[PDB]
């Protein structure tokens, strides 16, 4: 089974990215954990197989284009990039470093294969809005993909980008929805709830695909629904474990952006290798 | 009497589009009145109304920069630099996109509307982003120069624009550098330094001074960033006192920008006519020019006061 | 019985206001008289039946408060106020002058009444939130009253406000859409389509009541509803033909923010004149 | 090695919510991080969470300053001055409402988030908005100080408040007074005007430059609007030499508002230190202000320029 070999490396480079994510913010002393690990699935998907693009040919027009509008996730959008062959995996080792290309959140200008500086919250949404209109426009056959976190949409500009994006008949637009629960000060239904969340984003001329987002058939699934849906765009709502991978992370709003300690490191990279071990069994 | 600044943009917008595929145009449901109307026309395929929603004009604006476009976005200067202020900072200045920000109604010559649509702010916010260009000119020919060479120019600019009919200054002929200004009258004993619907007012100013025996240098500066600074150093040194002239505040604009130069090179005398730190009112653009204290009259008393501080 | 004569006097104000509206705008050379003659029979109904207010003390802390979010519509606001007595008719005569309390968009430390400076598109939503936070922490009974565009709910900050409402459980707000469907640029389907209105506002949490916004009964009825659910914010979505009561303004796009030249002041005023006295032959 | 001036505001605030029931607090979803968390967890009731919405997060605000409370908002300072600049504008500064900003995370000193949360501009942007006061605490106790203040004011208040620890300056018994500032060391040479983190390294640039014979006079100016101009003019008149210093861009903060007056007033030399018109990076925050230029050293190179340029 060609298709069941394809997502068994899928899970593998998911635990690989997990695994960059965990030592980069602990080297680093400060970074995102818990939004990185929830994205990791995803962005397996997204950098290994359904995205089209070219780490020898960076710039190429046509290429699909990603925005981590979530820009606090850094270190798993790093991790897939120096996976995929963008820049040296060395890069990773210095990650929020003093004249270091790895900013905290995304500079598009320092690192090959990130498509917006992003790190305000809502305004990588918008760019995307920009680029998918601009792509329709040049009629390239070219996908914009973008990252959201579920506290980010209490962001007015992302109600603003989303009607936008329906009435601009933007179907090269697939958005997705990091659905994991909390944000800074506890989960979003206490902060300030958005509930119904699937509601709304209809409402907004969005298509809606529900899926779990630690399970890779169905995120590959809702991508191919999401490029057949012609009359706009779609949100593919991703439902999530803050911290997926690591026991003591997981579900945790602490765990937000606190750097693990050594101790933390080591005991989380033995949960992720056992977990990898076990995936070398299959 | 000349057209509009916004007229005369509207109509460079299309000569621009008729040359240069790559040209876009964005507004936030005010096409009608920044005169993107006029490329909104010519050009359908190449505008996109955004409603009302000026974060969202420039996120899209920036995304749309990435996609080889170059995108004029428009709206009015109290919503273009302010209500989507941190959209400009952190998708379009950080990362040195190629975004032409043409903010039209700045100042008190919005009349009626009052307060909250005169903006007396814009060019401290634009002033202060790196990698940001804030021009502001001063007729239809220097704007004509300006929205031309913002199109040719790599990266973030703000051209200032405004609502109402100003005087010829400039001639057909006139050439826009970034970071060069313009010695429009020469004189002896103090400069005047100007901007917008200023530089009219202080050419009006020399005249009255020349009748009371003053001999005013007149300088335009719509180039406030960057600013001619040798032009400044230059005039302090011939003149030794300088009055600046902005519809705008006194806070953070040419004023400011001009006093941050010569104390840092050739401390002298900067008296600064301006909005004198207050929101505007309703009124007629000329009622309020009076009551605000942006006439020739203001920039003669200007003169005057700068004259007793010269060594 | 005193029901149907309480109605027809509604009808009697809303066409005062409206003539207020006419000869202000006329006089100024200046103002907004599309979207001000649209609400004139919503603001009759909250200032001459609904809202408990007194113009001999205007900060009585347990007064209603109205907010017109879209601060363009201020005549019909000054005409409302001014027939309520909270300051002289006189001042109508000097709208949008300079050294003149009647400014363009309403300022709230120059005229008696008015609850919010507004004109900034989306703000006076956002402070309507605010202010309803506070009466219902102080259990005031005090409703808050606010107006909104149909182009003004482009603004993010409209469904952040929405979305903030909604969490606090805000049942003493009650929203009201001038539903007209124009804005400067042209109909809002065709600048930046907000469709499907209804669906975004119960979406977003709020109890929503679609009413003819030109029928004082459902106005009446609508509001009763909104005050009776106590469980969070309601929403009056009132369909309004911009310019309503002037045949030559009604559902024109270039009667938003254009002066009647004094020839269509005397034809707006004959047809108001004559409206008004087939309301005294009821 | 003092407590950060966001711990500082943080610990103010429960002593405020204690003496005044009027006092509530609002955050966007980093009540952790700008410390409204202490008063969160005293006082739920009068603690309103808005979410990641910076926007509403003002103009609640502004509505809650009309129902007999007295605000506080908080968020870091690149969404509290920015995001929100237009609501701050339009619903609290026009109608000169009584609200309280206080914004966290400004500088350089915010460190390894990097340049989307440095805020370079705040100081800019508040200091051009008519009816806002604009105050800098240099350490905790002046913190104390000015967040006790701002709470007696009647209307617009913005506190500029840090990530990092910072050393003591003042003493627990400060008094603050809008549009005093303090002398903090006296000399005839050159003056250092600072604020923010700047004021102690203007102090142990003046331990530094007397060493080598120069003395320095060292003014803290945490009240940046309104300014203490008198002090300034008396400064310019005994040393006749200005060196400003401030972790904020060199455009329209404190040297901007310093240049500003003197130049009307006594014109002198204005040599400032601060960030050279850039965005910052990711770093440590020591790393950040020696390569940015706000060390001791860099305040002690300015004055020497100063120097070379005084009459
Ligand atoms: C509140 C806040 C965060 C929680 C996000 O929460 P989320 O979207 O739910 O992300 P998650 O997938 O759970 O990690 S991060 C950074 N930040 C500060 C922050 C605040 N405002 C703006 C405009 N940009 C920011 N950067
Ligand atoms: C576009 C615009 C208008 C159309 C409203 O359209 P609307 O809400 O549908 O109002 P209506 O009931 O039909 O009159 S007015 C003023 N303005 C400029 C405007 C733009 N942006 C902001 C923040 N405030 C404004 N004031
Ligand atoms: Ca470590
Ligand atoms: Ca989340
Ligand atoms: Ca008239
Ligand atoms: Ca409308
Ligand atoms: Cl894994
Ligand atoms: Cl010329
Ligand atoms: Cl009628
Ligand atoms: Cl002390």
């Amino acid at each position: 089974d060609d298709m069941q070999d394809e997502i068994l490396n899928l899970k593998l480079i998911a635990n690989q990215l997990r695994q960059h994510v965990v030592k980069m913010v602990g080297e680093a002393n400060s970074g995102h954990p818990g939004g990185s690990l929830s994205a990791a699935d995803i962005l397996a998907v997204l950098f290994f197989k359904e995205m089209r693009i070219d780490p020898a040919n960076p710039k190429w027009q046509d290429r699909d284009r990603f925005v981590l509008s979530k820009g606090h996730a850094s270190p798993v959008l790093y991790a897939a990039l120096a996976e995929r062959g963008f820049f040296p995996k060395e890069w990773l080792s210095q990650f929020r470093k003093i004249n270091s290309p790895l900013q905290g959140h995304p500079d598009m200008k320092k690192v090959p294969g990130v498509e917006m500086s992003t790190g305000s919250l809502g305004q990588g949404f918008s760019t995307a809005v920009g680029m998918a209109l601009g792509l329709k426009l040049d009629r390239s056959p070219a996908r914009v993909y973008v990252l959201l976190g579920d506290g980010e949409i209490q962001e007015g500009i992302v109600w603003e980008a989303a009607m936008a994006a329906a009435h601009y008949k933007l179907n090269n637009l697939t958005a997705i929805l990091d659905y994991n629960g909390l944000q800074i000060d506890g989960p979003v239904q206490e902060v300030m709830n958005p509930e119904p969340v699937a509601d709304k984003w209809r409402s907004f001329g969005f298509k809606v695909i529900t899926v779990d987002g630690h399970n890779i058939p169905e995120i590959i699934n809702a991508i191919d629904a999401a490029r057949l849906h012609l009359e706009g765009p779609t949100i593919i709502i991703a439902k999530t474990v803050k911290g997926k991978g690591v026991s003591f992370m997981e579900n945790r709003v602490e765990w937000h952006g606190s750097a693990p300690k050594p101790e933390q490191v080591a005991e989380a990279l033995s949960e992720l290798q056992v977990g990898r071990e076990k995936l070398w069994e299959e | 009497g000349g057209i509009a600044t916004r007229e005369a943009y509207g109509k460079a917008l299309v000569e621009l589009g008729q040359e240069n595929p790559k040209i876009v145009v964005l507004d936030a449901d005010l096409s009608k009145s920044t005169k993107t109307s006029d490329f909104a026309k010519a050009f359908p395929e190449r505008f996109f109304n955004m409603g009302i929603a000026e974060q969202n004009l420039m996120g899209v604006a920036a995304g749309l920069s990435t996609v080889g476009k170059i995108p004029f976005a428009s709206t009015f200067a109290v919503f273009a630099a302010g209500r989507a202020f941190e959209i400009i900072r952190n998708s379009i200045c950080y990362p040195k996109l190629n975004v032409k920000i043409a903010a039209t109604h700045a100042g008190l010559t919005v009349g009626e509307d009052g307060a909250s649509h005169q903006a007396i702010e814009d060019l401290a916010l634009m002033r202060v982003l790196p990698n940001m260009q804030v021009f502001v000119p001063a007729d239809a020919a220097q704007t004509r120069a300006i929205v031309k060479k913002a199109a040719e120019i790599e990266g973030p600019v703000y051209i200032r624009l405004g609502r109402s009919g100003v005087p010829e200054v400039f001639s057909p002929d006139i050439r826009f550098e970034p970071g060069r200004g313009t010695v429009l009258k020469e004189g002896k004993d103090v400069t005047i330094v100007a901007l917008g619907i200023m530089t009219a007012k202080a050419l009006e100013a020399a005249k009255m001074l020349e009748a009371e025996g003053i001999a005013a240098r007149v300088v335009d500066m719509a180039s406030l960033k960057p600013i001619d600074r040798e032009l400044l150093v230059e005039s302090a040194r011939l003149t030794g006192a300088v009055v600046t002239a902005e519809e705008h505040s006194v806070i953070g604009g040419l004023g400011s920008a001009v006093a941050e130069v010569l104390s840092e090179e050739y401390p002298i005398p900067v008296v600064k006519v301006g909005v004198n730190d207050v929101f505007g009112e309703s009124g007629t653009p000329q009622a309020l020019l009076e009551k605000y204290g942006l006439t020739a009259r203001d920039v003669v008393a200007a003169v005057q006061k700068a004259l007793t501080l010269k060594r």
